[PDB]
This record gives C-alpha cells, sequence and structure tokens, in this order.
C-alpha cells in the first residue's frame, strides 16, 4: 500500500515455517522454455510440445502454462530478447568461437538493466561508474569510439574523421561496450540498423535461468576481470540427444525453479520504484 | 581510289581529306586513373 518508500521490516526468529508453496506457484505461474531450432530439428516430432506439456503436468504444471519459444541461434536471439513468462529457462548451445556473444547474452538476460536512449549524433557520452555500460542491439551494430580530453579534442583519433575512431564492435547483433569511466567519447554507431542505449546494471534478474548445453564454464556476466561468478541461474549440461536434454529439464524443473525467484522488479510490491 | 588512274581498290585512309567534311571525330568512354597525390587526410592541421 505504501509504494514509494522503503520501510524496514522486522521479522522474528522462531517464526514457524510456512508449508511448501511449490505446488501453488506451479499452479499459478507460467514457464517459458527457450530452445534453438536445431533442438526441434533433431527431435523430429511434430507433437513433442504436447508430450513435454503432459510430462510437465505429471510434474505439477497445469497443461496450459508451459510455453515453448524457438529461436534460430544465439546471435539472432540476442536482438531484443523478450522474456515475458513468470519463469524463463533458456537452453543455449555452446560454441567455442562464440564465448563473448554467449557471455553478452547472459549478461543481458540474467541481469536487470535500466536503459536510457542515446543520441550519438548529438551528445558526447561518458560512463559514470562501473555499473554503467553501453548496450547495443540490431541486425548489424558496428561501434567505434573516440575518447576526448578535457579540451574536447580526441585522444588517438580525430573527431572529424571517423576513420581514426577506435573500433570496439563489428557486425554485432548484441554488444555490451565498457569504456573508461569519467571520459567523454564521441560515438560512431551504425544507427541505421542498430540501437544503442546507455544502461545501468540494477541487479540480478531472478526469473531467467540459462542452461549452457555442452560446453565449459566460460560465461562472464560481469565486465570486471577479477570476477567471473557462476550464479545459481547459470547451469551447464552435457548432451548428445536433445530429447535427453529436455527430459532432464522436465525432471529437474523443481530444482530449476528453486534456483530462480519471482522477478523482484515485477509484481505489485515493486510499484513506484521502477516498474509495477 | 583516285579517278582517271590505275591506282584503285587500296585499303586505308589517305591524307587528302581525312576530315571528310566532319568537323571532328568523336570517341567517348570511361577512363580510370590510379594515381598518387598529396593528401594528409585532414590530419596535418593545427591542434585547435
Ligand atoms: C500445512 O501442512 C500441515 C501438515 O501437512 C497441515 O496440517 C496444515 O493444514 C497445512 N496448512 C497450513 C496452513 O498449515
Ligand atoms: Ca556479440
Ligand atoms: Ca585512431
Ligand atoms: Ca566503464
Ligand atoms: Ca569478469
Amino acid at each position: 500500500q505504501n509504494y514509494g518508500i522503503n520501510l524496514p521490516i522486522t521479522g522474528s526468529m522462531d517464526t514457524a515455517y510456512a508449508n511448501s508453496t511449490q505446488e501453488e506457484t506451479f499452479l499459478t505461474s507460467t514457464l517459458c522454455l527457450y530452445y534453438p531450432t536445431e533442438a526441434a530439428t533433431e527431435i523430429n516430432d511434430n507433437s513433442w510440445k504436447d508430450t513435454l506439456s503432459q510430462l510437465f503436468l505429471t510434474k505439477g504444471w497445469p497443461t496450459g502454462s508451459v510455453y515453448f519459444k524457438e529461436y534460430t541461434d544465439i546471435a539472432s536471439f540476442s536482438v531484443d530478447p523478450q522474456l515475458y513468462c513468470d519463469y524463463n529457462v533458456v537452453l543455449m548451445k555452446y560454441d567455442a568461437t562464440l564465448q563473448l556473444d554467449m557471455s553478452e547474452l547472459a549478461d543481458l538476460i540474467l541481469n536487470e538493466w535500466l536503459c536510457n536512449p542515446m543520441d550519438i549524433t548529438l551528445y558526447y557520452y561518458q560512463q559514470t561508474d562501473e555499473a554503467n555500460k553501453w548496450i547495443s542491439m540490431g541486425s548489424s551494430c558496428t561501434i567505434k569510439v573516440c575518447p576526448l580530453n578535457t579540451q574536447t579534442l580526441g585522444i588517438g583519433c580525430l573527431t572529424t574523421d571517423t576513420a581514426t575512431f577506435e573500433e570496439v564492435a563489428t557486425a554485432e547483433k548484441l554488444v555490451i561496450t565498457d569504456v573508461v569511466d569519467g571520459v567523454n567519447h564521441k560515438l560512431d554507431v551504425t544507427t541505421a540498423t542498430c540501437t544503442i542505449r546507455n544502461c545501468k546494471k540494477l541487479g540480478p534478474r531472478e526469473n531467467v535461468a540459462v542452461i549452457q548445453v555442452g560446453g565449459s564454464d566460460v560465461l562472464d556476466i560481469t565486465a570486471d576481470p577479477t570476477t567471473a561468478p557462476q550464479t545459481e541461474r547459470m547451469m551447464r549440461i552435457n548432451w548428445k540427444k536433445w530429447w535427453q536434454v529436455f527430459y532432464t529439464v522436465v525432471d529437474y524443473v523443481n530444482q530449476i525453479i528453486q534456483a530462480m525467484s519471482k522477478r523482484s522488479r515485477s509484481l505489485n510490491s515493486a510499484a513506484f520504484y521502477y516498474r509495477i | 581510289s583516285i579517278t582517271r588512274t590505275r591506282v584503285s581498290r587500296l585499303y586505308g585512309l589517305p591524307a587528302a581529306n581525312p576530315n571528310n567534311g566532319k568537323e571532328y571525330y568523336e570517341v567517348a568512354g570511361r577512363f580510370s586513373l590510379i594515381s598518387l597525390v598529396p593528401s594528409n587526410d585532414d590530419y596535418q592541421t593545427p591542434i585547435t
């Protein structure tokens, strides 16, 4: 009821635990499963959605609440990834040559970002603190940056000639650019086919989990070189058959949801902080 | 060939009237010139 203020909450130890709410959340929540196209191709069964829905029902979920969203690959899925379910699970196939792209995708979807628009043609942009990044997504986003000194003259580049700009992104579907803080940069972005936004990492996004299918511990969802945390929402699975992968996902849905939580930014109690 | 003479049916363009009344022979087309020139790429100017 008091939505604009952060009031302290006094809890008492020894307060009896409430019964398990897993059944109630399963009955009153929606699960989205994100898988690549090759998964469906290998499975080769036009009715596999119904089979998985029935298996989830055997596991508890009502047979109208599990959604299956298909994406071509990591690169395409990274353009405006919209996750609307109460609980989102993303099966991301591992490629040894796409480590940075997978890390960027996980950073984008495993964390909450507050993004403001960017007019590279109008303003010189600066990153204030470590939580600030430049997230750009599009069909082909190429970003070059020219740092400017206190006199607004470029460093190692000329503001007039974009050829001297330092290239940081080339033909990227998604890229999270981190430059030196407290320095103004002139930006050259292929805005005609990609959008760049100035974003802050508010914190974890608890309703999105990523299962890396058949790789190693390579995701780095933090730009700090000294930290490469492996949160509970990033799992790894060895695989040969996608049917086995989906059976493992179905059978351990309890644990997968346990690793996740309702989106803190969502729901009524988050009203008037950022959203709802 | 030149009239009233046995010198005829020779191939070429004699210097008698190469103009043939026409004031100019025209040939049009494209020409590509790969050259080397003086450009600093607007990078030799004063700092300010
Ligand atoms: C909780 O579980 C216990 C034991 O199964 C049961 O007696 C009780 O009615 C359940 N509900 C509540 C609200 O305590
Ligand atoms: Ca990328
Ligand atoms: Ca340069
Ligand atoms: Ca920075
Ligand atoms: Ca890191």
